[PDB]
């Protein structure tokens, strides 16, 4: 979620991943501890004697039948944790997530029912507002000519400067907002 | 569920008897003198106890009698018992009455087969 | 009549002669008033129908009509003071003028006694309602909405014109009480059915009938606010209080040349529903409802049964009610956001939350949800038209389903769901906006309190 | 939508759509509240056949049952006044045809 | 409801973990040990610990991310922000 | 104290108000409350007439 | 009262939950043996089911076949 | 070996059971590269507006403008009258109204038919 | 009471059943009704009581509206719009007249299969056939005339079923 | 129609009962079930039995929903039977609740909901109705046994497997309260209920032992 995706995944990163969600559906077939420990160490044992290979060739055609194998066997009902997209706690709290924008939009009387938290506010909006020409400019010098290559983003190089399109990644909702 | 089905079904359902149709044969057919069915509670006293119409049956005298006895002792709901082991005494009776004619239905069903089978033979020979 | 109908031509000078910033107050005020006063019109007779002079008369039926225009003006003097901030003085006195003008008209309309006179004036609507759309319309297809609307009103109405005379002159009079009395079968010939075609289909246009609607869309997408308000609330409700005048002398030429028109209607309301379940634009959706709802008038009209009338006119009091209310809300969520697609703007409800309960209520109100109006309406249409015959039954059980199916649809895009984030300019619903809520709902309610004022003569 | 990725850090994330980014023309019947295409850990040909066979199944067996009854080994029910005519609307005036129970 | 995390327990609880598995030593455990250049695992480790970290935390860390975290210090700080804890 | 205030208002105005809509304005015209009729037994006591349900004849009684 | 939670350890417990859960179950299981010792008709039914095989074709009314 | 799995258009393909996956070619990867250009561009865009302190209002979505205008507006001007065209619109908005139009006469035809051999149930049939 | 007519709607006599406790406990739903005839009923009595004696100091009345009878659409010449009128007229008001009519006829069945209970099929009989009446000559009389019904229309169907009850009538003795 | 429909429903739904992971999910598809039961209850004839079978499986299946509710919100908001265990001793007052519901659910012989499913049961077996839908509803009174005890495993029995960090308290007066009053009626209401209504349906008094022990036996 918060890292630039890349082109595409590497045979090392598509191992993984099928590892990984191997190591997941073989725990919801067991649901006990001991045995998903008995079963998950012989799933490694495969793992690892498919290991060594230097032929790319043969070590593709065992990744395309592991993810044959995999969607065969696989759980139809697998475990999700809760606020994972397939979970039952997911999106929950979305409804109560409220960005500042409109929190600015406050009547006087409710501005003055708080009135030191909107003075760090006041400081806050002070500081994005000067620092954006300087995040921009820094965006356009170290773009290559024909346009981003890649969706990660530079950091800030000077002493005084704050890293280019800071905003609402910093003032994102908090995860349990109410 | 029990064996009478099976017969009916995986054997000859000719010589069993039908449960829509029953009864088949008359009913003094064997019976020299039959007694007819006695009758306590009239019409006027069911209708008065307002007893529906599946209870209205030859035991609803007893089953006006539970209803007198569990209006009256109301806070004690236990008090009953006796009432209702009569009513359910009688209905037990009623069923066996039941029974008896489904059995009798069914032997006649298979003593007619017997003698038309047996007419059919004398007929042959 | 006179003491409603003076009023708005004293409307007019008072609009023309107040100050600049003045203008609004004064015609909110005086319309109020002068509905209040219109009020009055709801004690009817269970004989006959209020007779005040040779040229106007009340009934059971023309009652609610003008009970409902009455109470509308106010609502888009509001709707339209929201949109008209920075029009110029004679600009604004020009749209009041306008708006007055146009509730004079439909005054006059539901109150005329001869169909001659309520065709002029059924035409004469024409007039403020085009200008009204293609001059205070926002974007390009407003030309081509006016021109669409008022060519299909008039291809209608022309030979509906022709057919009123020519039934002056063979019978003597148009006077609606003449015609009722001295009224004669229809028989069976080439010349009954054309003149038959001649009247329903003028009304039908102006319903309007499935497969000649299209000028709806164009024109209710196009319209300013106050024009949507004005052309689903009452305009629509011209054809079926037109159908349910003239149908008297056409019997029993009914009974077989209402069988195309039936079959129309209710298969072109699963298509509207259809239609609606698919639409990128909420205007669109609010529209294609309205037809849906309208084809069910068609229908109730067409089998003419004393249950099918009430039904009917309880439907029309009903949607005029509801689709104002949606044109409303939808209006608001356009000048938030100044685009009218349905998936730009999300999260309504934790951003707004009393326009959500507004949407929610507005939504109930639209899918026939006991008791409110709207399903008694809708309840004795289909009544009716199961006695008619049993697979109306079905048509409108489907109806039914895909009308809840879009309205909950409308509601969780709109409303629920999580707010678009570059969206920033969505300031605190407004006192005004929540007050034309309250006033277009509160009066809904209240009619189902008290269900006998509009369900018409036939009650 | 649903098969669109949702760890991805989307524009909308609700929607799962990009800015600028083409839309497709059925895009409103493919929102995660509507119309899903995700794979399914069976085979569609598979789902559809096994619930095929499952409902056609049930309702022979349903038509089986219907002509083979299941019953118990009793006669009809007895009722005192001819079955009980006046207590189920009987007019007073016709006289139905007698009911007679015996003793058994 | 649930009592707020700290960055000392987010800590305390990922070391726990790392201590209790077997192919770490617990005594050259350090908040910064890299777990391939100087702790000795590889790939399919470093995915065990991750899953590990899952099943402890309650809470599922995406691929895209995961095979980033290769120190505990690391760890502590993608739970702490995911979970807005900042003391 | 809270509580017999709530018992007070909420649970004894409702109960006056209803009790005397129904006893002089819902039963005011005809129809309006039906009560089904009570069961009468035999060997009863009509109050209406003083009037005596005799008791039904003798069971053909067994065991 | 406040319960402190616990890292991979046994909940701490309290004597009143303990005792109220261990007296409903005993109530459950003390209604039951109740209800079971006064009326166990409702479970192994009160009236005993005829044979019909054991009924007579004289009491049934069934004559002979040569008759 | 294991059962196959068919994809269908209402249950896709999953992705690692795409053949088309495991067999890359070169031209592939900067396809790939093309894509994820396109799109970081793109993104780079909206975000420096969406991240802009002097913006108020709604980030106008081009794309969602050209969905909306060829949703509606660009159909008929596309549209040309062929054999497929005629038939499918000739079925689908005909066939049913004559459809519908057939089972309701049969219908009152039959109800009629009825009421004048006078062996219709209309008893307590007062409202209509 | 004397608010309606015994006649217009009648009500069977009411036998309540005398209570003969055969138990020593006490009876709550006696002791509610006591509790409840205390805090309630009296309170209630007393302000109807009150309410009623305002009332007896202002009564004025209300009359009943009479409408004569007058020549109706049979005797009525054709086209004749004032004797036209007031056929209509009374026609419409006869007509609400019967619809009232109707509607005392079904109070009365619900009311009776409410009273009878479980014994509505055969108690309820009197009450059946009343209905069955009253409907089969309304609906004779007033069955498919349309939305836009009138004397004339309701007087041509009394012409076609009196035509059709002739020729029946002939064809018979014939 | 009743019957086969009733009959078909909960034959269905008890069958996807018997494999659910999610315990809302589970309870769902016994309501599913129970409401099968007294559809085919209305379709022998019998609605009074109907109505007592909708009073007690009110009373022990609210009792069991809030029971999983507490479990839920026990293990910070975890549905999963995968993930629950040790529930026995880590929580007492709910899991005493929990078998006392399954309990009464499957028909104890003499719980709340012996007085309604023990019924129907006979008169199922001893009417003239469909001989497969008889057979189904037995399979699904089986089956609702087996959904019973495959909570009660995956739940209560065996060892932990929640996240190591114990937030386990069930300590708190409301939620005790009003389990003790669910509670309650889960074992005596039923009893009361059917000693208190008026006879309205004639018994089955008559019926061979192996009919009248049905019930207990495919439970
Ligand atoms: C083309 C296919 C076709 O004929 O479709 C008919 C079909 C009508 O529905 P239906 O249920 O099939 O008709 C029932 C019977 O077939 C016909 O009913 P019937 O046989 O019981 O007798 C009634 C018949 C008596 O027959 C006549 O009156 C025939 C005399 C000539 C009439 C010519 C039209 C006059 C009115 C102007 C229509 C403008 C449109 O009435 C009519 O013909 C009514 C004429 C008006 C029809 C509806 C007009 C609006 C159409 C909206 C969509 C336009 C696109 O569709 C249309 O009429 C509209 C679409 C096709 C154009
Ligand atoms: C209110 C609710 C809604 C109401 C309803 C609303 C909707 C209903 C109203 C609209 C109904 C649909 C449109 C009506 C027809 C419009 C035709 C049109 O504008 O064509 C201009 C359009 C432009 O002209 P073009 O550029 O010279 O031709 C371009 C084509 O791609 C050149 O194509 P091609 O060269 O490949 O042609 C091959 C083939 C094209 O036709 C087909 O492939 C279809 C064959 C089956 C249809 C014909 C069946 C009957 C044939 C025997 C008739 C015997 C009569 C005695 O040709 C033929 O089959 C020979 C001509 C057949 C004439 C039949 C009538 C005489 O021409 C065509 O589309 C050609 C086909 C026209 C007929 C299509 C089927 C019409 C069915 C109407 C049923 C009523
Ligand atoms: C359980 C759920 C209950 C929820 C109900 C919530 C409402 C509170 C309880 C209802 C209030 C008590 C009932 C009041 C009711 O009886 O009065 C109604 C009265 O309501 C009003 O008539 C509704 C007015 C509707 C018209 C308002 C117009 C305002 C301007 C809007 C114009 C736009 C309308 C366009 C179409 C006309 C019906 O008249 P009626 O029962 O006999 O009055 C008895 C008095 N009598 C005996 C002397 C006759
Ligand atoms: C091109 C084909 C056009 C077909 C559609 C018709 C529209 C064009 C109108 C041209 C006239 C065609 C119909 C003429 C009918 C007519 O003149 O006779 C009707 C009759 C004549 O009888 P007499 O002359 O007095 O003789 C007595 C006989 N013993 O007069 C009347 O009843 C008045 C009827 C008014 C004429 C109505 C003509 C239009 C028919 C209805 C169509 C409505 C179109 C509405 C358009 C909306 C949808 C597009
Ligand atoms: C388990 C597998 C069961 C397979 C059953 C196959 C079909 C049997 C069959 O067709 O039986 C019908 C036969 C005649 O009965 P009938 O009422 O004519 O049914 C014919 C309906 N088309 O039915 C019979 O012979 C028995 C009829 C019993 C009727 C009982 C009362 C109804
Ligand atoms: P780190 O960088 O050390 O990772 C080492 C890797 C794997 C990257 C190697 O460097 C590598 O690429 N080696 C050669 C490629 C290779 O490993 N090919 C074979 C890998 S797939 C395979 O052999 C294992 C699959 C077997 C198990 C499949 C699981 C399917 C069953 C799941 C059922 C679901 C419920 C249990």
């Amino acid at each position: 979620a918060f890292s630039a995706p890349a082109a595409y995944l590497t045979h090392q990163q598509k191992v993984l991943r099928l590892y990984k969600r191997a190591l997941r559906h073989l725990e919801s077939w067991c649901v006990h501890r001991d045995k998903y420990r008995y079963f998950a160490c012989l799933m490694r044992a495969r793992f690892d004697e498919h290991k060594n290979e230097k032929d790319m060739v043969k070590a593709t055609q065992l990744l395309r039948q592991a993810e044959e194998e995999f969607w065969y066997g696989q759980h139809p009902q697998p475990y999700i944790f809760p606020e994972s997209p397939g979970g039952t706690s997911y999106e929950r709290y979305e409804c109560y997530k409220v960005p500042e924008w409109c929190l600015d939009d406050w009547h006087p009387s409710e501005k003055a029912m708080y009135p030191d938290y909107f003075a760090k506010r006041e400081q806050w909006k002070r500081l994005r507002r000067e620092s954006w020409e300087r995040e921009v400019k820094q965006l356009q010098e170290e773009t290559p000519p024909g346009g981003p290559r890649t969706e990660a983003l530079p950091p800030a190089r000077k002493e005084g400067d704050l890293p280019p399109l800071w905003w609402h990644i910093v003032t994102r909702p908090r995860e349990r907002p109410m | 569920m029990g064996a009478h089905l099976a017969r009916r079904y995986l054997g000859d359902a000719s010589k069993e008897p039908d449960p829509l149709r029953m009864p088949t044969f008359p009913p003094d057919y064997g019976f020299p003198e039959r007694k007819e069915r006695e009758m306590v509670a009239t019409q006027q006293e069911m209708n008065d106890a307002q007893l529906m119409l599946q209870q209205r049956d030859y035991c609803a005298h007893y089953l006006i009698q539970l209803l007198k006895c569990k209006r009256d002792s109301f806070p004690n709901f236990l008090a009953c018992k006796h009432e209702q082991h009569d009513w359910d005494y009688c209905e037990h009776l009623d069923y066996v009455k039941r029974m008896k004619e489904f059995e009798r239905e069914r032997r006649l069903l298979q003593r007619k087969k017997r003698r038309e089978q047996r007419e059919a033979e004398m007929a042959r020979g | 009549m006179l003491k409603i109908i003076i009023p708005t031509t004293m409307l007019l000078p008072m609009t023309w002669m107040s100050k600049h910033n003045m203008i609004w107050i004064n015609a909110t005020v005086h319309s109020l008033l002068i509905s209040l006063i219109s009020l009055s019109l709801l004690n009817q007779l269970g004989e006959n129908s209020l007779n005040f002079s040779l040229t106007f008369f009340s009934d059971s039926l023309s009652a609610p009509l003008l009970v409902l225009t009455t109470w509308l003006l106010p609502l888009m003097l509001m709707a339209s003071q929201s949109h008209l901030s920075k029009e110029t003085t004679t600009r604004k006195k020009l749209y009041i003028t306008m708006l007055i003008l146009l509730q004079l008209f439909l005054i006059m309309t539901f109150t005329a006694t001869e169909l001659i006179l309520f065709y002029i004036l059924f035409e004469a609507t024409l007039v403020p309602t085009l200008i009204i759309i293609t001059r205070w319309g926002n974007q390009t297809e407003r030309l081509n909405a006016g021109l669409y609307f008022l060519f299909y009103t008039l291809a209608g109405s022309l030979p509906l014109l022709v057919a009123l005379v020519y039934i002056q002159n063979t019978t003597g009079s148009l006077n609606f009480l003449i015609i009722h009395y001295w009224s004669h079968p229809l028989s069976n010939s080439w010349s009954n059915i054309f003149m038959w075609l001649a009247c329903i289909m003028a009304f039908m246009v102006k319903m309007p009938l499935y497969g000649l609607h299209l000028w709806l869309p164009k024109a209710h997408v196009e319209a300013p606010i106050a024009g949507s308000m004005v052309l689903a609330a009452v305009l629509l409700k011209l054809g079926g209080y037109g159908m349910m005048r003239i149908t008297t002398i056409l019997n029993p030429l009914t009974n077989y040349m209402a069988y195309p028109f039936l079959m129309l209607s209710m298969w072109g309301m699963i298509m509207t529903s259809s239609i609606c379940l698919r639409q990128t634009d909420l205007k669109s959706l609010i529209a294609y409802s309205s037809v849906s709802h309208m084809a069910l008038v068609i229908v109730a009209i067409m089998i003419q049964t004393p249950w099918s009338f009430m039904g009917a006119t309880a439907l029309m009091i009903a949607h005029g009610l509801t689709s104002s209310m949606l044109f409303c809300l939808a209006n608001t969520n356009y000048e938030r956001v100044h685009s009218r697609t349905m998936i730009l703007a999300r999260g309504l409800q934790t951003l707004l939350p009393l326009m959500a309960t507004w949407w929610l209520v507005a939504s109930l109100t639209n899918l026939a949800l006991p008791p409110s109006i709207n399903l008694i309406g809708e309840l004795f249409i289909i009544t009716a038209s199961f006695s008619w015959s049993n697979i109306t039954i079905i048509l409108m059980g489907m109806n039914m389903m895909i009308t809840a199916l879009y309205s909950l649809y409308m509601l969780i895009t709109t409303q629920r769901g999580k707010y678009t984030h570059h969206i920033n300019n969505i300031k605190p619903s407004f006192t005004r906006e929540n007050a034309l809520m309250a006033l277009h709902i509160l009066p809904l309610l209240l009619l189902t309190l008290n269900p006998k004022m509009i369900l018409g003569p036939l009650y | 939508q649903q098969e669109r990725d949702p760890w991805y850090d989307w524009d909308h994330p609700d929607l799962r759509l990009n800015w600028g980014e083409p839309i497709h023309w059925d895009l409103d019947m493919y929102i995660r509240n509507r119309v899903d295409t995700s794979p399914t850990p069976v085979s569609w040909n598979t789902m559809c056949k096994h619930l095929f066979g499952f409902v056609a199944f049930m309702l022979f067996m349903f038509w089986v049952g219907e002509i083979y009854p299941s019953y118990q080994p009793v006669g009809p029910k007895q009722y005192p006044y001819n079955d009980l005519y006046l207590e189920r609307g009987g007019d007073p005036t016709k006289e139905p045809e007698p009911v007679v129970h015996y003793e058994i | 409801d649930a009592p707020p995390l700290t960055l000392e327990a987010i800590k305390d609880r990922v070391l726990y973990v790392l201590k209790l598995y077997d192919k770490i030593d617990p005594e050259k455990l350090s908040v910064n040990s890299h777990f391939m250049k100087d702790l000795g695992l590889d790939s399919l480790d470093q995915v065990e610990i991750i899953m590990a970290m899952e099943d402890e935390f309650g809470f599922e860390i995406p691929d895209i991310d995961a095979e980033k975290l290769m120190c505990p210090q690391e760890i502590v700080d993608y739970i702490a922000d995911k979970k807005d804890v900042y003391e | 104290y809270r509580h017999s205030i709530f018992a007070v208002t909420h649970v004894l105005i409702p109960v006056w108000i209803i009790h005397y809509y129904l006893k002089y304005h819902v039963t005011a015209k005809p129809y309006t409350v039906v009560e089904r009729k009570p069961r009468i037994f035999p060997g009863d006591t009509i109050l209406e007439t003083g009037e005596v349900i005799p008791l039904m004849k003798e069971f053909p009684d067994q065991h | 009262v406040h319960i402190e939670p616990r890292y991979r350890q046994f909940p701490q417990l309290t004597r009143s939950q303990l005792i109220q859960a261990e007296f409903f179950s005993a109530t459950m299981w003390f209604w039951i043996l109740w209800r079971f010792w006064h009326d166990s008709d409702a479970v192994l039914g009160h009236f005993p089911y005829p044979d019909p095989s054991q009924w007579t074709d004289e009491e049934l009314g069934i004559l002979p076949d040569d008759e | 070996s294991f059962p196959k799995y068919k994809p269908s258009r209402l249950a896709t393909l999953p992705a690692t059971l795409d053949p088309a996956e495991y067999d890359i070619s070169p031209e592939t990867r900067k396809a790939q590269a093309e894509r994820l250009a396109i799109r970081s561009r793109l993104k780079r865009e909206y975000l420096l507006q969406y991240n802009d302190p002097n913006r108020l209002g709604v980030i106008e979505d081009p794309a969602l403008i050209r969905w909306t205008y060829a949703r509606s507006a660009n159909i008929y001007p596309n549209f040309r009258p062929t054999p497929k065209t005629s038939l499918l619109g000739a079925l689908f908005g005909i066939g049913p109204l004559f459809f519908w139009y057939y089972v309701f006469k049969t219908d009152r035809d039959k109800k009629e038919k009825l009421i004048q051999e006078g062996k219709l149930d209309q008893t307590f049939n007062i409202s209509y | 009471p004397d608010s309606w007519d015994k006649d217009v709607y009648p009500e069977p006599p009411r036998r309540t059943p005398a209570p003969a406790p055969q138990t020593s406990l006490p009876n709550p739903v006696t002791y509610l009704t006591k509790i409840f005839d205390l805090l309630v009923d009296r309170p209630v009595t007393l302000a109807r009581e009150f309410i009623e004696q305002q009332h007896a100091k202002n009564r004025y009345y209300y009359y009943h509206r009479e409408f004569r009878r007058v020549p109706d659409i049979t005797e009525c010449e054709e086209k004749d719009i004032l004797c036209m009128f007031e056929a209509e007229m009374q026609w419409r008001r006869d007509y609400k007249v019967d619809q009232e009519i109707v509607n005392i006829i079904q109070e009365r069945l619900k009311a009776c299969q409410q009273r009878e209970g479980e014994s509505y099929r055969q108690n309820c009989a009197k009450e059946l056939e009343q209905f069955t009446q009253v409907s089969k000559a309304f609906q004779d009389r007033y069955s498919d005339l349309g939305a836009h019904y009138s004397a004339r229309k309701c007087l041509a169907k009394q012409k076609q079923r009196m035509l059709a009850e002739r020729k029946a009538a002939k064809e018979a003795a014939a | 129609m009743t019957l086969c429909l009733g009959a078909i429903t909960t034959l269905f739904t008890a069958l996807c009962a018997i494999t659910q992971n999610d315990i809302k999910k589970i309870v769902a598809f016994s309501t599913s079930s129970q409401l099968g039961l007294m559809m085919v209850t209305i379709g022998i004839n019998q609605p009074h039995l109907a109505f007592l079978h909708i009073c007690m499986h009110a009373f022990f299946k609210a009792m069991l929903f809030m029971c999983s509710g507490s479990i839920i919100h026990s293990l910070n908001d975890e549905q999963d039977i995968r993930k629950m265990g040790g529930l026995y001793k880590a929580m007492p007052f709910t899991t005493t609740a929990l078998i006392i519901g399954s309990l009464a659910l499957t028909g104890m012989p003499y719980l709340t909901g012996f007085y309604s499913k023990d019924l129907i049961i006979e008169a199922v077996n001893m009417s003239y109705t469909n001989a497969w839908a008889l057979l189904m509803t037995l399979i699904a009174t089986s089956l609702t046994a087996a959904y019973s005890t495959r909570i009660i495993f995956f739940a209560f029995l065996g060892k932990p497997r929640f996240p190591p960090l114990v937030l386990i308290n069930e300590n708190n007066p409301l939620l005790i309260n009003s389990i003790k009053r669910l509670l309650i009626g889960s074992i005596f209401a039923g009893f009361i209920i059917s000693n208190n209504i008026p006879p309205m349906t004639v018994p089955n008094t008559t019926m061979p032992l192996y009919m009248k022990m049905t019930a207990l036996i495919v439970t």
